[PDB]
RNA sequence: GCCCGGAUAGCUCAGCUGUAGAGCAUCAGACUUUUAAUCUGAGGGUCCAGGGUUCAAGUCCCUGUUCGGGCGCCA
RNA sequence: CGCGACCUCAGAUCAGACGUGGCGACCCGCUGAAUUUAAGCAUAUUAGUCAGCGGAGGAAAAGAAACUAACCAGGAUUCCCUCAGUAACGGCGAGUGAACAGGGAAGAGCCCAGCGCCGAAUCCCCGCCCCGCGGCGGGGCGCGGGAAAUGUGGCGUACGGAAG
RNA sequence: GGCGCGCCGGGCCCGGGUCUUCCCGGAGUCGGGUUGCUUGGGAAUGCAGCCCAAAGCGGGUGGUAAACUCCAUCUAAGGCU
RNA sequence: CUAACACGUGCGCGAGUCGGGGGCUACGAAAGCCGCCGUGGCGCAAUGAAGGUGAAGGCCGGCGGCGCGCCGCCGGCCGAG
RNA sequence: GGUGUUGACGCGAUGUGAUUUCUGCCCAGUGCUCUGAAUGUCAAAGUGAAGAAAUUCAAUGAAGCGCGGGUAAACGGCGGGA
RNA sequence: UUGACUCUAGUCUGGCACGGUGAAGAGACAUGAGAAGUGUAGAAUAAGUGGGAGGCCGCCGGUGAAAUACCACUACUCUGAUCGUUUUUUCACUGACCCGGUGAGGCGGGGGGGCGAGCCGGGCUCUCGCUUCUGGCGCCAAGCGCCCGGCCGGCCGGGCGCGACCCGCUCCGGGGACAGUGCCAGGUGGGGAGUUUGACUGGGGCGGUACACCUGUCAAACGGUAACGCAGGUGUCCUAAGGCGA
């Protein structure tokens, strides 16, 4: 689910991809900190796929 | 927004003097790319950045000012334009926005911007060329210097914005201190925070 | 009510920065026995009202009526 | 092919131990109805009750906050008075129905795993000698056998803690 | 039998305050959805089955569901008395 | 017979009342005592769904205010149908 | 697990009751069965949008019903007035 | 008992999990690359924002325009193709899972041998591997080769390998990511359960409503007064058939 989070992220359709982990994990707050995570990681791996 | 990163982009910009050694004076800027944002939607944002170390430096002038700021500017070497002046000014609309093409910014009195709108003031707010106030205190020493580089962020209908700060020449703490502010204070004025932009990206003029 | 779709000359329809087009109609001229039909041409819109972006928009977006279409009510 | 380590897995009338079953007034876990009430009855009520089943002790269970509160704050559990037949549930009908706070009975706190650091510094079992032995323990001796690095013992546990 | 005294042997060679440097936590569990039972617990008090199934300035509670935001209070998913 | 309620009646105290739960000192598991054991129940205050609010007034003097003889408020007096 | 130490000349469920002579008509009703492709109807989950979220809204669309055949040794039924 | 009410084991169907491995087909995308960005004026095919004055040996000014011009890395849209993410359809694989057989007895490759085809003693492709006139018997090794042991070449007594080919990862087959189970959801469900099946009444039942109301009577000159007494009526209708005035 974290994959095809990450996927959703990195087309950005954000509003979607809170809906998707806000089913499938529970809480709407633990869903904000987990696509924020998210982005972070996804972050790391375009700064590490720059250079 | 992590800040060694930015440390390493700041790095790498100024041992990218490698990468152009640059030919003539030189300057970077940075870059905005949003997300979702839909510009023909409302939350239209417009706002000035309050900045602290003016990247710009080499910065064009001209004023226009009632008295008082005759001797004054002209010992500073700044253009008092006054009303006769203006009335020069206003015969034609040729040549008045072709020194706003010479002069870069500009900042008016106080009473000067009640007979800029007689034909002009739609006359020449065909730039976007805001003519700023000044005040009472009544001193242009150091208002000129921090009112310029109070950067406008703008919301046009494309979706990308540039904002030229850092001349590669001043010292590398104040400006990441002055990319700190910049990108906080756009992403304070946008609907919404730090997830509303896709990728910020401060790669050099040329 | 609600996304939804529309308003363009008397009547129907095309059309991202202007001579608003095509037809049916009305007006006048020629043929005619005569506008009965033919044919020639015109005139004829404050692009539904307003606001906004834009270099200006009838077109793009909001706001408000107005109507078209099923769901909502009811039995 | 054989030999040997380990890992899984058997077999023993092997050496030493242990559980079974009973009573069940009080206790703990599960299961669990219907007569009855609602003037009928189906939700509810009877009722987490009778029956059933498992398991204990001299008491059991509970228990040292992932608490109560919203105040000038209290401070494990259990039991009593009270909160109260109140807040609350209920064909909102019949009926059901807690808790906090206060006063009392009593009063007691602690320990691992992890984080670590100490030459596994730890434990079990056999043999011999001394002592005591109707709760098989203390001391020494063993080039005696095992367990344990897939983690024992010492310090250390949210009230912080360790080292210098 | 207990409270008392003495002797022999064994075990332990232990503490407190200040400063500095470190270190710190229990997962198919929490939580969410659904179903069933139960509770006074009412947009679900507790319990369980199935599915989804985490995080670490986190997580739970804060008696009306939900979002934003201050606070308050504890530290579950290990154990003894 | 136990519990609950209502009313009448006797008894003590009376805006208070009650120690029933706890404690201290043969019949006696009685009896007495506590009072900084009145925590608490009931009563002394009602009304509202709730936020809440929460049970006489007048006369005298000074300052139509005008087409608050009323008086807004201050000092005195009567003062509880 | 029975049928089953069985396999359609068997197992299982029905009606009628030897033989002889026959077994007429009706699928409209209620059943049962056969096919899934028109408008239909249709749950949970899954999908798309709006919204801060709870939530709301839309499309999708399983069986079964509808719709369309077959069947009376299936339950049953088989005229009236001049 | 059923066409009663409320449910129920069972059964049908869908979803989720167990639940994998490929390959084609249809796609949605992403990423990389490659070309398009002609209202009008302006030498101009200016899509857009922002930075910018000599890169290389066009520009900065000025011109028209609203908006400019080396450069760079951006953000938009569109068009053909490559790659990796997901959905879906079909065809396969075995490894979870299911079924059958047995005393789990020769499975799959490979080597060796013989019978048929044809090219010049040769190899390839394919097949085969020893039992069919008879109500017989069939095991517990013959033969071969190599070692070794006791006694005096002879005796007596052993062991090993071929005979009975070698190597391997499921015992063979048959299904297979569906059957099936676990949990939901909808259908069906007198097979089974629990319950109900008004009242009045010249007995109940069928009838009727005298069960809620209205007028005249009964009603005995206030009011009240009964029966399944009498004769009738109602579960509406009215934007005026309401309210004024003439
Ligand atoms: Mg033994
Ligand atoms: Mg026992
Ligand atoms: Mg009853
Ligand atoms: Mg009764
Ligand atoms: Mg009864
Ligand atoms: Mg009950
Ligand atoms: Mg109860
Ligand atoms: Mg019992
Ligand atoms: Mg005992
Ligand atoms: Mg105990
Ligand atoms: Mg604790
Ligand atoms: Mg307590
Ligand atoms: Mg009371
Ligand atoms: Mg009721
Ligand atoms: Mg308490
Ligand atoms: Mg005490
Ligand atoms: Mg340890
Ligand atoms: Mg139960
Ligand atoms: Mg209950
Ligand atoms: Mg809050
Ligand atoms: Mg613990
Ligand atoms: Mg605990
Ligand atoms: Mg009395
Ligand atoms: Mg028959
Ligand atoms: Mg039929
Ligand atoms: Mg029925
Ligand atoms: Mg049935
Ligand atoms: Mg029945
Ligand atoms: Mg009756
Ligand atoms: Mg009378
Ligand atoms: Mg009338």
């Amino acid at each position: 689910y974290e994959r095809r989070a990450m996927e959703l992220l990195k087309v950005s359709k954000d509003k979607r991809a809170l809906k998707f982990i806000k089913k499938r994990v529970g809480t709407h707050i633990r869903a904000k900190r987990k696509r924020e995570e998210l982005s972070s990681v996804l972050a790391a791996m375009r700064k590490a796929a720059a250079k | 927004v992590s800040r060694d990163t930015l440390y390493e982009a700041v790095r790498e910009v100024l041992h990218g003097n490698q990468r152009k050694r640059r030919k003539f004076l030189e300057t970077v800027e940075l870059q905005i790319s949003l997300k979702n944002y839909d510009p023909q939607k409302d939350k239209r944002f417009s706002g000035t950045v309050r900045l602290k170390s003016t990247p710009r430096p080499k910065f064009s002038v001209c004023v226009l000012g009632d008295q008082q700021h005759c001797d004054e500017a002209k010992a500073v070497d700044i253009p008092h334009m006054d009303i006769e002046a203006l009335k020069k000014l206003n015969k034609n609309k040729k040549l008045v926005k072709k020194l706003a093409k010479k002069y870069d910014a500009f900042l008016a009195s106080e009473s000067l911007i009640k007979q800029i709108p007689r034909i002009l003031g739609p006359g020449l707010n065909k730039a976007g060329k805001f003519p700023s106030l000044l005040t009472h205190n009544e001193n242009m020493v150091a208002k000129v210097d921090e009112v310029k580089s109070t950067i406008k962020f703008q919301m046009k209908k494309v979706l990308c914005l540039a904002v030229a700060v850092g001349h590669v020449k001043m010292t590398d703490d104040e400006l990441v201190y002055n990319i700190h502010l910049a990108v906080n204070f756009l992403v304070s004025l946008l609907k919404k925070n730090w997830q509303n932009v896709r990728a910020l990206y401060i790669k050099s003029t040329m």
